[PDB]
């Protein structure tokens, strides 16, 4: 296409690292059909330019549908080019509070300021086509593109230019951009929200939503089950699972409950809880209670989150930074694909547990997943209804305890 | 007239230096022969003695043959825009049909004129004193690293414009060859032949004079209502040299997309040597299996029909003798569209569930690649037998929407452990130990009855201490036991839920746990507190 008018920022990766070569993998008719449409008028707009073999780089290209939509949307697996992105130079604290936050895609805008030259060659992806008919269609961004680390922040200052005449008046709402994604929050009611964020929308096109509530959420913390008669079963059960949280409270004793196993017994003979043993295990209960000692949100370092499968459609999860020291814990249950699906189960776990770190620290974990390698890259782009990818790792050791519920 | 593809080398690195071999009268005299023929024609240049560059030259039959290995490894790399390659019964029923070969494909595509100087080699000097000739490549080499890709690139750009002329026409091109098939009469489709033909030509891409029934594309014969693969052909030779090798693992990869259990390993290990493209190579017995037994693969005859988009695509799966399934791919019934067979038994523990799952979503893969579509399944599992795995199973499954088909041998669940410990069953504390030094141990279990046993043996590790104190508490306990262990390994691997292992104590547990009517296998931490687990520790102490 034609040269973009607007002066371009020299962008660089990080230093000693090489552009991203990762392969494509196979698509749907559908999927192929909707990126050739979508990829051939963004040729036309001189957003993309076809390329050839020469360049090494490749980044894998997909389409998405959003919750409740019927358009498809090109997402393109930025992970690991922006793993390999040189990292620019705030996250409002404020935006948990609010009672509404509603995202917006502000992707498109994105569209509007050109890219580095010299940085144009890492943003290669391939379109396939079904049984290699023909030789895959390649294409390089000449545009800031969607899903790109750098596009947020080199069209950060564009973007207070547009929503200055909307942030002076308006200064209680709060407005934080990640990504593709603009996330705008206030105490207001509801129907002033509507209002509110179709005033910025159009607003947004005079120069050319998901809606959460994060005071709404939940945190799932340790019970123990205090029962009035104890079996043999449930006070080993407890004995090991207090046991397992004394590394996270090294206050927590398992004495005078171990000395009522004493001797070989059968696992489901009742067993009289003692004196002590009453008294150490409300300790233990509340000791629980207490916050867990040097937890703090570390921006340098990344969030892990663990997801584990609770059976009957219910999934427990927790976000930490370091073993034990956990930012959040959560459940989930009645998601889409309960009791049928575990893979969509886990994919919209997947999301939310991302939609709440954006907007808790401002940034998405390291996920932890109970499934094979191979059925979640088989599914997991069947249901991916968001314009970011996290990167995962997959988890093949059974828990011998469940430990959340 | 083809624009060309920029290239450059890897970085810090020059051209290749290689040393030419002076060969015989007779192989020079043909190569100046085919090297001046190549000089009427535009393909190769001489060049002074200002390029410092040299590449190895042979002559095998005559056959020029050119050594680009060292200017293969300072080359950049290229990335492969293909997925794969096009599987015939991906292709839909048309009415007309012809194939098409690109004559003299690499060398009518230019290359990059800064590039060129890096193409040089010598011809050799026969001698009383007579000088030999310095020739460098105007055009694709053949055997160098971006020949393929460049030359795919340059065939796409060219058939762009003549595919959206003419659209009721669709061209996949591959290779040598490019398939041209539409529904459209037989006369506007040799039409249509010609003016891509004409089209061609314009940018000096030539194609000789398939017209007929038995299509040979991508070694394939697309019969009107079948196709079928050409039985690939092996050499049988007593002495194989290095180019044969290279040339016959290079058909022997190719022949891996359409065959399943091909390997090229062995054959592969092979090339990594420092000799040139023609001295003997002592072949190891690994590659003689590897390529007789693959030669055997190659006799089995492939046959398919085509793809038909207006019906839905169903995949058959059948259990078999040793981690074996075999699935077949059909839009009507036993008229299959794609056989296969799937080998996998996990070298640790694993059971038929497992194998079920990785089988549907592999040829749910493959499924996408040729068709684009995910097909409905028949499986020989019940339903309920299903259901109970996914939801009893503690890391997230799923397999999609498919039907229950009735072909022995079904796939079952052998045991399934309890969830709550078992009211009246005897209750075995189990332990195990080991001492590294004197490879001696101990297993053993006791129990609420007042039961216990302490096994010593040799020839045991202490996470199979565990496992055979395991064993030995399913051995001597009813058809419903409770078992308490500390080990996260023995209770790791029960938890798996295998059927078959390759540790014969792992697989008389799984007996044991398959004779049983309720098991309930708890965990409690090891030297603490702890009731029976304590008794038995000190008896294995
Ligand atoms: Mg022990």
């Amino acid at each position: 296409g034609p040269i973009s008018p607007i002066e371009t920022v020299p962008v660089k990766l990080k230093p000693g690292m090489d552009g991203p070569k990762v392969k494509q993998w196979p698509l749907t008719e559908e999927k192929i059909k909707a990126l050739v449409e979508i990829c051939t008028e963004m040729e036309k707009e001189g957003k993309i330019s076809k390329i050839g073999p020469e360049n090494p780089y490749n980044t894998p290209v997909f389409a998405i549908k959003k919750k409740d939509s019927t358009k498809w949307r090109k997402l393109v697996d930025f992970r690991e080019l922006n793993k390999r992105t040189q990292d620019f130079w705030p996250h409002p604290a404020g935006l948990k509070k609010k009672k509404s936050v509603t995202v917006l895609d502000v992707g498109d805008a994105y569209f509007s300021v050109p890219l580095d030259e010299d940085f144009r060659k890492y943003t290669a992806f391939t379109i396939p086509s079904i049984n290699n008919e023909t030789p895959g269609i390649r294409y390089q961004y000449n545009v800031l593109p969607q899903g790109w680390k750098g596009s947020p922040a080199i069209f950060q200052s564009s973007m207070t230019k547009i929503l200055e005449p909307f942030k002076k008046q308006n200064p209680d709402i709060v407005i934080y951009q990640y990504m593709d994604d603009l996330y705008v929050g206030s105490d207001l009611e509801i129907g002033q929200h509507r209002t509110k964020i179709e005033e910025l929308r159009q607003h947004l096109l005079r120069w050319g939503g998901y809606e959460l509530h994060p005071d709404k959420w939940t945190v799932q913390p340790i019970v123990l089950p205090e029962k009035d008669s104890w079996t043999v079963n449930d006070i080993q059960k407890l004995v090991g699972k207090l046991n397992w949280a004394s590394q996270i409270y090294p206050g927590i004793k398992v004495r005078q409950l171990s000395k009522l196993l004493r001797g070989t017994k059968a696992l489901t003979e009742v067993i009289p809880l003692t004196e002590e043993a009453e008294l150490e295990l409300a300790e233990n209960r509340e000791i629980l209670k207490e916050p867990v000692h040097g937890v703090y949100y570390d921006p340098s370092k990344d969030l892990i989150a663990e997801i584990q499968k609770q059976g009957q459609g219910q999934w427990t999860y927790q976000i930490y930074q370091e073993p034990f020291k956990n930012l959040k814990t959560g459940k989930y249950a009645r998601m889409r694909g309960a009791h049928t699906n575990d893979v969509k189960q886990l994919t919209e776990a997947v999301q939310k547990i991302t939609t709440e770190s954006i907007v808790i620290w401002g940034k998405t974990p390291k996920f932890k997943l109970p499934i094979q390698k191979e059925t979640w890259e088989t599914w997991w782009t069947e249901y991916w209804q968001a314009t970011w990818i996290p990167e995962w790792e997959f988890v093949n050791t059974p828990p011998l305890v469940k430990l959340w519920y | 007239p083809i624009e060309t593809v920029p290239v450059k080398l890897k970085p810090g690195m020059d051209g290749p230096k290689v040393k030419q071999w002076p060969l015989t009268e007779e192989k020079i005299k043909a190569l100046v022969e085919i090297c001046t023929e190549m000089e009427k024609e535009g393909k190769i240049s001489k060049i002074g003695p200002e390029n410092p560059y040299n590449t190895p030259v042979f002559a095998i039959k005559w056959r020029k043959l050119v050594d680009f290995r060292e200017l293969n490894k300072r080359t950049q790399d290229f990335w492969e825009v293909q997925l794969g390659i096009p599987h015939p019964a991906g292709l839909k029923k048309k009415k007309s049909v012809t194939v098409l070969d690109v004559g003299d494909a690499y060398f009518s595509v230019p290359l990059d004129e800064d590039f060129r100087k890096y193409t040089a080699f010598t011809i050799p000097s026969i001698n009383n004193e007579t000088p030999g000739i310095r020739y460098q490549y105007n055009v694709l080499p053949q055997g160098w690293k971006g020949s393929p890709a460049i030359f795919q690139s340059s065939m796409t750009k060219i058939l762009e414009p003549f595919k959206k002329q003419n659209p009721d026409i669709v061209i996949y091109q591959y290779m040598d060859d490019l398939y041209v098939g539409s529904d459209l009469e037989i006369g506007q489709h040799r039409t249509k032949i010609e003016e891509l033909r004409q089209h061609l030509l314009r940018w000096g891409l030539t194609t000789p004079d398939q017209k007929e029934p038995p299509f040979l594309w991508m070694g394939y014969e697309l019969h009107p209502d079948k196709w079928t693969v050409q039985p690939i052909v092996l050499p049988e030779k007593d002495s194989w040299t290095v180019n044969d090798i290279q040339k016959l693992v290079g058909k022997l990869n190719w022949a891996s997309q359409i065959y399943p259990g091909i390997k090229v390993r062995q054959l592969s290990k092979l090339l990594r040597g420092t000799k040139a493209l023609t001295e003997v190579i002592p072949l190891t017995e690994e590659a003689e299996l590897e390529l007789a037994e693959n030669r055997e693969i190659l006799k089995e005859p492939v046959h398919g029909v085509y793809y038909d988009p207006s019906k839905d695509l169903i995949a058959e799966i059948q259990k078999q003798g040793q981690g074996q399934w075999t699935y077949q791919i059909y839009q009507e019934p036993f008229k299959n569209l794609k056989t296969g067979k799937y080998a996998r038994m996990r070298g640790a523990h694993t059971n038929d569930v497992k194998q079920l799952t990785e089988a549907v979503q592999k040829i749910t893969t493959e499924s996408i690649v040729i068709w684009g579509k995910t097909p409905k399944f028949k499986l020989p599992i019940q339903k309920e037998t299903w259901e109970t795995w996914w939801t009893e199973y503690w890391q997230a499954t799923w397999i999609p929407e498919w039907e229950f088909v009735n072909t022995p041998p079904l796939v079952k669940l052998w045991y399934q452990l309890e969830k709550e410990p078992i009211v009246g069953a005897e209750t075995f504390y189990v332990d195990g130990a080991a001492n590294r030094e004197t490879k001696l141990g101990k297993a053993g279990y006791v129990t609420n009855k007042g039961r216990q046993k302490v096994v010593p043996l040799t020839n045991t590790t202490n996470q199979k201490t565990e496992l055979q104190a395991i064993y030995l508490a399913l051995q001597d306990s009813g058809l419903e036991v409770n078992i308490v262990t500390d080990s996260q390994y023995a209770l790791g691997i029960i938890q798996a839920q295998p059927d078959k292992s390759e540790s014969e104590l792992v697989n008389q547990i799984i007996e044991q746990l398959i004779k049983k009517e309720k098991v309930y296998l708890a965990w409690v931490p090891a030297h603490k507190g702890i009731g029976g687990n304590e008794q038995v520790d000190k008896l294995v102490s």
